[PDB]
RNA sequence: AUGGAGAGGAC
């Protein structure tokens, strides 16, 4: 129905992409101070837009909670180690003989959760437990 | 009575509310962990399976029943395992419970400790029947079974101490507080423009007078009065938490007297 | 891969409670938090411990043999 | 390690009672270092941890989506609400002593994960074992009972030091000590020693 | 040929690789209970013996300096100052 | 599993480093640490 | 190279290393398990024959044990089988092989190896739990941490070679280090923060809490000292208690920037004999550093009295601290009401200052900084207008943090931390680069496509507005992942490039020794210098001094 | 939750990992170095696939 | 004798300024006991300086060298690793060759 | 054992210099007029106001590890309000007819300024400094 | 794998005794209480204890490593006063307290509803 | 640039100057110019430097530029480690590099050669030019499992 | 056993 179009890199190259369907493009008009600085609509010969920018992560990275509040190398660091990360690696573990399986006893759906989770069958198949985690200097262990 | 002094607030058969007027802060402290770590209780400490056809692995099954609330109400007379002269086990120091559950319906077939069975001889003790506060009285469930499935096995619940594992603490979690505003400037806060209003009043600010701008530090005070309050799981009813607590506390004190005559 | 016998924190059981917060969620309409409260999960720690809960057994039982 | 490229191992585990204790009753699970924090500028783990606390109370399930008007501002007002002070902190009990501590901790549950890398897949001891055929050398890996490498790199070390006997020693009576007769005329091992 | 006793160029004192090789060296004689110079006090240990037969100047072994050209000097453990 | 199903490998001016083009088609995080950083990259 | 200039060898063993606030400095703890696997030849003797035929007792597989006696014939009896491990009497020369035990010395390593300092010898302390273990001191030279990095351990088989061990390489006589002329072990994390925090002005332990402090240093002599206040109630002060734990006759002095032996800002450091007189005690005196604590103690006392130094200085400090308790948490990275509405106006008015300098630029006003383009010129202004930008706004939210802000406390401790660690926390991360200049036009005059084409501002280019407490935006974030992944690259490039420098450094110099004439050779006999380092002297023993005949007026000089 | 994608090659499962090249039948320029006398070089990879 | 004298100048140079007779007198008054322990120490401190006959100071040296070059990581000159690579290499065609002109 | 300088001061500053515990206090003797007096007291033991004015004393006297008291039962030689225990750690000529000497209280410190004091205060481990009122 | 048992923590060993009194060297009328299989538990509270016993110059106790239930309690007392009779008497206060202390507490249990 | 330098009164005082930066280096012309101080001028080039002024002032140079990378990164390493790596390039007579050129070169007896860089074609020759090996080499000794000459082994012990 | 590949740990 010509409502979502599919662009590779050489198209788009060609194209002037709205980053948020609203905010980005109703007309023109006070504001919070905790909501992080944004900059605007400016350039308003759009062509298409964004389906939504948290959509640019792949798989393993779409599991960091806000990961737009760390410093780059660690969301990339907690990428490589989300794969080594015990629990449930499928359901039918009981019948499969493979050499090595690592299975959480009880897994959990994580607290702090991101939308893209939902694709990915993470709250299901969760690895990881919610620990009730202290920082503090203690023993000094 | 004479010495340090109880009042309590509240009482449940789970929950004892109190204050505790007139006592060192060490000796308030102490018995808060004896209570934590040091009251003997009876747990499944040994499962024979002999079979498990079950979607749980035979070891996993064996914790969860280590963890599941056994009356432990006449247990100093049961004795230690180590102690007892039997070669292993026997009636006088350790409950014997049995379990057999098959799936038989569509439905799925449920396990739960209700369906647990004493088989040794209790000879009088009250002790070993697993704890049910649950409703419809079938508490924790053991595990599911669907309708080929079948598990059959053998428990020897023995005497046991929170500290050589956490499935004998009578314990459940223990509330704490003293100096309830800080009279005697034992933390001091973190603020970002104001103490008072970023961090709440505890409830037991009804409790104490509040210190008045107007008046100088209290540099002779010390920690009396604490407001605690003592949660059990079951397999003691919570009055009895506090005394074997203070019955203990004051047993291995008794044991460094009585130890410095022996040698 | 079934409720935890006892919240891991602090102690509590919440192995009974599992059937019964079912039954708040879907039968009386209840939401998590409410639910929760009712079970007399006061304290967060226990709190967690039914909430992330997630019960794969119920898949487990899937498979036949 | 949290989800977060914190990564750490375990030291010591203590028990219930010698763990540090919120006023309510509650201990943790887990300790991490506040020495983690600043220099690896690792802010979602500190939000992570208090949205995830109000999520916790609430019953919720806490939104770290990415890019969201979620705000440490409007996560801390709804955990005023529950009653915490705002910020994470809750006072807390030394549990050695029940004294306060102090200082308020930052309190609160947070995702960790489990990892592969624990200590008794990793653990090798050699006291002597297996060589190989070719080089009469220890073998390779500890799931052939082998020996650790003596790098170039190491033996430098033992070089600075000075401690030559050592340096002899680990490449000898460790590894390939060997013997073997040559001519004291052309000076190759060609003897044919019909020892004894 | 050598090199005189009188004109030796070389530290009067005992560089700490010498302590480290007498010590080592007697530690090994004594370990095979070769016989033993000075009063053990206690000590059974075969290096903490050495070190108190060192301090009490009783070790009976001589030193041979390689000067970079192959000349030599000979110092004993008697005659050089152990600092250090 | 998943993020292995979805990956990337490049073989052999500036190959390692993040390229503007990659937007929305490459994930900016998920790379290996040394050796192959930059050259396996996950869709 | 890999077989004869390095071989796998015997007597060797790896784990998974923890850290340990009680063990001494020299101290490793190893593994039961391990203790019972790596031996150590012992020959039969009348001095140690009881505890070795006791030993033999035990056999292999109960801690202190032995597999394999070794006979006159030098034949092999074999303890785990071997019908006679009940009989066995022990001929003097019989060798037992007995377990590694506490006290033999063991050679301690963490790879990459860089310098001598890399393996050291430590005493064998046999522990439970599978981890080896150190002081947290011991944790720099090996350049070590313990988020799963794993170390090795080589046993000596000879009575020499445990000699050279203990007498070379032995941790305690590395402390002071050639490299630079200064310690490279020093107090940290913990202890470094906490013992600053002890010894604020406000800082006073009373009778119970120092009691027991005092109790913990082990050398203590027994002395409870007179507590600075008296008066309504006896306090102690954090200063006075932790000067139980520094020697006699240890002087140092010295005035940092206010300093004046009134120390209004508790500034500097004087330490008139074991005691400290006034300043707050931070990585300065007690780090590892040139002029401090741990270079005068083992210079002045000797390395073996500072290497219990280390010991007794965590055992209080730490011990206070468990009792203080101390944490972080997103509280530390709010700055201010205020101060965040300055941060935003600073950061806009460098916004609408490169707007100027662009409208200039473009206007054909702008003229070439003299030898570079116009454009060239135009980009380094905006890179300045930028980066002040990011320090102003940073400097701004690092002035309205209080003394109580755990961010910074940590910061001043000198424990971990800097400006730009609370700059981008708080206030604005700044702008993001590669190779050298902020971002490129990866598609045509543009940078992401939801650009238009032609635009230098600062948003565009790479600049990110926002700071991680606020969060960055979609394309702010993507930049900055682009920034991380050069500097992920040239750090899994830089290890290569340099582990290469080193290995020719070292093979090249390879075989220079200082010869008994005080000359520098090598194998050729070949001289480098005439007088070692030209002075002839040895680096770990040398120290900064101000040689004062050179500064000064003539006059003042005469005077 | 299998997700397919993979092939089983005597029990083991297989992936086919993506591998990248440059296009064929694509035109470029480069200049080139300066100690060189070709100093640009437009090229093209001819691919018929 | 000559080698010997200028070795130990910068020392001396040192030495005596600060046990220059006003300066010891005045500025910090030891008594004539004492002095003659100043001088003890110095000589027996000094003597313990010597670099022992037997270190192995080329592989110290490029350890030395080498292990800091390790922390290096980050406008003119070529600078860090890359300019280590070349001064080493007696690169013929630097990357940034420069005059500094007085 | 025995006193060793006495004089009654006028407190004309108060300085919590980011501290809730201590202050930098400046006085003048009511006395001399060649005479100023800075010093750490902990105001939250012996609270003090601008414009107090306090008496000072240095005594030496009424070492063996110190036995917790039994006061007024043993020699207090104080009665006083507010009593420290200190080191001495420089003496310094402002030149004339101008001596200062330095006091350290476990980094509590004190610089007191006079003339005849002096023939008076010795180089020494000494010094309980009291005030009152 | 390399973990002590848990009993290790409350049982005694191979022959060891439950307290060993030492005499301090550092200062004298002085002793040195090591006490095997305990922790802060009681440490504390004996500390605690002896502090307000008068005639009791220095009380302090420390767990010197944690993977250990052991602590060492080191005491000193006024010349005259033998310092096992400061610990022997410190005890039985302890005792008394914790004898009232339950007494308070059933008295006042026995009074309550639900 | 600012500048140290001795006073009419003695004191060292700020006295700033002005300095020329070039792209490029012509050493050989630029400093036979005029107006110019041709006794303190400088490049980052010490291997022109070593042409021009010759090789002790090239050896001088040459850490002067060693030095400045650990410095301007931060760090400090002591000046006699340094020295020794400057010293060791700069005594062949010209500049001698860390590579297979440099000093792999050097007649040093060839199975310490052959330890690095070129393993075979190094112990060829060695085989072709019928070699002499001192056996002073730390690296020969390691091979040969004797007891190098180093601290510890640099002597003899005897009776 | 040998020989090769790939993934992954620590800087
Ligand atoms: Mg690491
Ligand atoms: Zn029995
Ligand atoms: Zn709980
Ligand atoms: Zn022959």
């Amino acid at each position: 129905e010509g409502l979502v179009e599919y662009i590779d890199a050489e198209e788009e190259e060609s194209i002037l992409i709205a980053m948020q369907p609203e905010d980005l493009e109703p007309a023109e008009a006070d504001v919070d101070p905790a909501k992080r600085i944004r900059v605007s609509h400016h350039a308003t010969t759009f062509t298409h837009c964004e389906i939504h920018p948290s959509m640019i992560l792949g798989v393993a990275a779409s599991i960091i909670p806000f990961p737009d509040h760390n410093q780059s190398p660690r969301n990339t660091y907690q990428s490589a180690m989300g794969k080594q990360a015990m629990g449930v690696f499928l359901t039918n573990y009981n019948v499969r003989m493979d050499t090595m399986a690592n299975i959480l006893y009880y897994p959990q759906k994580p607290l702090g959760t991101t939308r893209a989770m939902e694709y990915l069958k993470f709250r299901e198949l969760p690895a990881g437990q919610n620990a009730i985690v202290a920082i503090a200097c203690y023993s000094g262990y | 009575e004479e010495g340090p002094q109880v009042k309590i607030r509240e009482a449940s058969k789970d929950n004892v509310d109190f204050i505790l007027s007139n006592v060192d802060l060490a000796m308030a402290n102490s018995l808060r962990r004896v209570m934590i770590a040091e009251i003997p209780t009876l747990a499944i400490d040994s499962v024979e399976v002999e079979t498990n056809t079950t979607v749980l692995a035979d070891e996993f099954i064996a914790h969860r029943l280590g963890l599941i609330p056994l009356q432990s109400m006449d247990i100093e007379q049961l004795e230690y395992s180590r102690d007892c002269f039997c070669e292993d086990h026997c009636d006088k120091c350790s409950v014997v419970l049995t379990l057999q559950a098959f799936g038989e319906s569509e439905s799925t077939t449920n396990v739960y400790s209700k369906d647990l069975v004493i088989v040794s001889n209790l000879m009088g003790r009250n002790i070993g029947h697993p704890i049910i506060q649950d409703k419809e009285g079938n508490g924790v469930l053991i595990c599911k079974l669907r309708k080929g499935q079948e598990l059959k096995l053998t428990c020897v619940a023995k005497k046991g101490i929170a500290k050589e594992h956490a499935k004998w603490g009578p314990a459940a979690a223990i509330e704490f507080e003293y100096d309830p505003w800080n009279k005697l400037k034992h933390t001091d806060y973190w603020y970002e423009q104001d103490s008072a209003k970023e961090w709440p009043q505890s409830k037991n600010c009804e409790y104490e007078d509040p210190p008045n701008e107007g008046d100088p530090f209290d540099y002779k005070a010390q920690a009396d009065t604490f407001y605690m309050n003592v949660e059990s799981v079951g397999s003691i009813p919570v009055d009895q938490v506090v005394v074997r607590g203070i019955d203990t506390l004051q047993k291995k004190v008794a044991s460094i007297l009585l130890a410095l005559t022996q040698m | 891969m079934i409720v935890p016998v006892r919240c891991f924190s602090c102690g509590k059981v919440v192995g009974d409670k599992w059937e019964s917060y079912l039954n708040l969620l879907q039968e009386d309409e209840l939401d998590e938090g409410t639910a929760l409260s009712r079970l007399g999960l006061k304290r967060y720690c226990c709190r967690r411990m039914i909430l992330t809960h997630v019960d794969l057994i119920e898949k487990f039982l899937r498979y036949n043999p | 390690a949290s989800r977060h490229g914190q990564k750490g191992t375990i030291g010591i585990t203590y028990r219930r009672e010698d763990m540090p204790f919120t006023a309510e009753g509650i201990v943790p699970d887990l300790i991490i270092n506040p020495h983690a924090i600043p220099s690896r500028m690792t802010v979602a783990h500190l939000i992570e941890c208090l949205l995830s606390k109000v999520a916790a109370l609430s019953g919720n399930e806490g939104d770290a989506s990415p890019f969201t008007d979620i705000t440490v501002e409007g996560i801390s007002k709804l955990l005023r609400e529950h009653g915490y002070q705002s910020r994470g902190f809750e006072v807390m009990y030394n549990g050695h002593t029940g004294k306060k501590l102090m200082a308020q901790i930052f309190f609160g549950p947070t995702y960790y994960q489990r990892l592969r890398h624990m200590v008794d897949d990793k653990i090798h001891a050699r006291a002597r074992g297996p060589m190989q055929v070719l080089t009469r050398q220890p073998v390779e890996g500890r799931s052939r009972d082998g020996g650790l490498r003596f790098g170039e790199m190491e033996r430098d070390c033992m070089i600075a030091h000075g401690a030559a006997s050592f340096l002899k020693e680990r490449l000898m009576e460790a590894s390939d000590a060997f013997r073997v007769h040559i001519c004291g005329i052309c000076g190759l091992m060609t003897v044919i020693a019909k020892l004894n | 040929k050598a090199i005189p006793k009188d004109q030796r160029a070389t530290t009067p004192y005992m560089t700490k690789y010498e302590r480290a090789r007498i010590l080592g060296t007697r530690a090994l004689q004594i370990s095979m209970n070769a016989p033993v110079f000075v009063d053990l006090e206690g000590e059974t240990d075969p290096l903490r013996i050495a070190m108190k037969e060192l301090a009490e100047k009783k070790i009976p072994l001589v030193i041979r300096r390689y000067l970079p050209d192959g000349s030599f000097e000979d110092w004993s453990v008697e005659e050089l100052i152990v600092d250090l | 599993t998943l993020s292995h199903l979805r990956r990337t490998n490049t073989p052999i001016a500036k190959p390692r480093q993040l390229h503007n083009t990659h937007w929305g088609l490459v994930c900016p995080a998920e790379t290996p640490e040394g050796q192959a950083c930059g050259l396996v990259k996950n869709l | 190279r890999g077989n004869l200039m390095g071989k796998r060898v015997d007597f060797s063993a790896r784990t998974v290393i923890s850290g340990d606030p009680n063990l001494e400095l020299d101290q490793v703890g190893v593994p039961k398990s391990i203790a019972k696997t790596l031996t150590y030849p012992e020959v039969v003797t009348p001095y140690n024959i009881d505890r070795l035929t006791q030993l033999v007792r035990n056999g292999p597989n109960e801690h202190p044990g032995a597999k394999y006696v070794i006979r006159d014939s030098g034949d092999r009896i074999d303890l785990r089988y071997s019908k006679r491990a009940g009989d066995i009497q022990l001929q003097y020369g019989w060798k037992v092989e007995r377990h590694i035990m506490d006290n033999d010395p063991v050679l301690f390593n963490r790879q990459p190896s860089l310098h001598k300092m890399s393996m050291m010898a430590h005493r064998v302390k046999v522990i439970p739990y599978s981890t080896f273990r150190l002081n947290l001191s011991v944790t720099s030279p090996y350049n070590a941490d313990f988020d799963g990095d794993e170390m090795n351990l080589h046993v000596p088989q000879s009575e020499e070679t445990r000699a050279e061990l203990s007498q070379l390489c032995a941790v305690p006589l590395q402390i002071v280090s050639p490299q630079s002329n200064k310690p490279c072990m020093g107090i940290v994390q913990d202890t470094l923060c906490g013992i600053r925090k002890l010894t604020l002005r406000d800082t006073f332990i009373e009778l119970d809490q120092v009691l027991n402090m005092l109790y913990w240093v082990p050398d203590w002599d027994g002395v409870i000292p007179t507590p600075a206040i008296i008066k309504p109630k006896p306090l102690w002060s954090g200063k006075q208690i932790l000067s139980v734990a520094i020697p006699n006759g240890i002087h140092l002095q010295r005035f940092d920037e206010g300093t004046t032996l009134l120390s209004p800002k508790d500034n500097g450091m004087l330490i008139i004999d074991g005691q400290i007189i006034f300043g707050v005690v931070e990585k300065k005196t007690v780090g590892s550093s040139n002029g401090g604590l741990i270079h005068v103690v083992t210079r002045e006392k000797g390395p073996q009295v500072c290497a219990k130094l280390f010991g007794n200085i965590q055992k209080v400090v730490n011990f206070w601290l468990l009792h203080n308790g101390f944490s972080t948490g997103i509280g530390d990275t709010i700055a201010d009401g205020p101060t965040m509405r300055e941060i935003t106006e600073t950061i806009a008015e460098a916004k609408k200052k490169v707007l100027d300098v662009t409208k200039e630029a473009q206007a054909n006003l702008l003229t070439a900084k003299h030898g570079m383009t116009l454009r060239e010129s135009f980009e380094d202004n905006v890179v300045r207008f930028l980066n002040e930008a990011r320090d102003k706004a940073g400097r701004l939210a690092e002035v309205n943090l209080k003394d109580l802000n755990n961010v910074k406390q940590m910061v001043m401790a000198g424990s971990k931390g800097s400006f730009i660690n609370i700059a981008q926390m708080s206030a604005c991360v700044g702008q993001q680069s590669v190779e050298g200049k902020r971002i490129a036009f990866g598609f045509v005059d543009r940078t992401l496509p939801h650009f238009s084409k032609d635009d230098y501002s600062p948003e565009s280019k790479g600049f990110v507005e926002n700071s991680y407490l606020r969060g960055l935006t979609p394309q702010e974030f993507f930049f900055h992942a682009m920034g991380g992944r050069e500097g992920l690259i040239d750090t899994a490039v830089k290890t290569a490039e340099t582990g290469y420098i080193q290995r020719r450094l070292v093979k090249a110099l390879e075989d220079i020794m200082v010869h008994y004439d005080n000359t520098t050779r090598n194998s050729l006999g070949n001289v480098i210098q005439f007088i070692y380092g030209e002075d002839g002297m040895d680096a770990a023993h040398i120290e900064k001094q101000s040689l004062d005949t050179i500064g000064g007026s003539d006059a003042a000089f005469e005077k | 939750f299998d997700m397919g994608g993979y092939f089983i090659i005597n029990g083991s499962e297989k992936v086919l990992i993506a591998q990248e090249r440059s296009a064929g039948n694509i035109v470029q320029v480069f200049k080139k170095a300066a100690p060189s006398p070709i100093s640009h070089v437009a090229e093209i990879r001819s691919a018929l696939e | 004798q000559n080698a010997q004298r200028d070795a130990v100048t910068l020392f001396c140079c040192l030495l005596r300024s600060r046990l220059a007779t006003r300066r010891v007198l005045q500025e910090y008054r030891l008594t004539k006991q004492a002095f003659d322990w100043v001088l003890s120490n110095i000589e027996a401190q000094f003597l313990r300086s010597v670099v022992h006959p037997g270190e192995m100071v080329g592989v110290l040296a490029a350890q030395s060298i080498g292990e800091p070059a390790t922390q290096m990581t980050l406008k003119k000159v070529t600078s860090g690793v890359p300019r280590l690579k070349e001064i080493l290499n007696v690169a013929k065609n630097m990357k940034t060759p420069s005059l500094t002109v007085y | 054992s025995n006193t060793l300088f006495d004089d009654i001061f006028q407190v004309s500053e108060v300085d919590p210099g980011r501290y809730n515990k201590v202050c930098r206090i400046e006085a003048a003797s009511t006395t001399q007029d060649q005479c100023k007096l800075t010093l750490d007291i902990n105001v939250e033991l012996f609270p003090v106001a601008a414009q107090d004015s306090l008496t000072v004393t240095i005594a030496s006297s009424l070492t063996r590890s110190w036995r917790p008291p039994q006061a007024g039962d043993r020699s207090l030689a104080d009665d006083y309000d507010y009593v420290m225990y200190g080191t001495a750690y420089k003496f310094e000529e402002v030149s004339k007819d101008l001596i200062a000497v330095y006091y350290s209280f476990g980094g509590l410190l004190m610089r007191l300024e006079g003339n005849y004091r002096n023939l008076n205060n010795l180089k020494q481990e000494n010094a309980y400094l009291l005030i009152r009122r | 794998m390399n973990a002590p048992d848990r009993f290790e923590l409350f049982l005694l060993g191979e022959g060891e005794s439950k307290l060993k009194i030492d005499p301090d060297t550092k200062a004298p009328n002085a002793v040195v209480i090591t006490f095997e299989k305990e922790d802060h538990t009681l440490g504390n509270l004996i500390r605690a204890e002896l502090l307000n016993d008068r005639k009791v110059l220095f009380a302090a106790y420390k767990v010197e490593h944690p993977f250990f239930a052991r602590f060492k309690l080191r005491i000193q007392t006024t010349e005259g006063y033998d310092p096992k009779d400061a610990l022997k008497n410190a005890c039985n206060s302890i005792i008394n307290k914790l004898g009232a202390l339950k007494t308070n507490f059933e008295t006042e249990w026995n009074l309550q509803t639900l | 640039y600012d500048r140290k330098v001795p006073s009419p009164t003695g004191e060292y005082v700020k006295e700033p100057e002005w300095v020329l930066e070039t792209d490029g280096v012509n050493l050989s012309e630029v400093m036979t110019v005029p107006g110019i101080d041709p006794t303190r001028i400088y490049t980052n080039s010490f291997i022109d430097i070593m042409e021009v002024l010759g090789i002790e002032a090239g050896r001088a140079a040459l850490y002067k530029e060693v030095y400045n990378v650990i410095a301007s990164d931060g760090s400090y390493v002591n000046y006699r480690h340094m020295a020794l790596l400057v010293d060791v390039m700069t005594t062949q007579g010209g500049l001698t590099s860390v590579t297979r050129h440099g000093f792999n070169r050097s007649n040093t007896g060839a199975l310490m050669r052959c330890s690095f860089e070129e393993t075979v074609e190094i112990l060829f020759e060695a085989g072709a030019s019928a070699e002499l090996d001192d056996c002073r080499g730390v690296s020969e000794n390691v091979i040969l499992g004797q007891m190098a000459p180093i601290g510890t082994g640099a002597f003899d012990v005897m009776i």
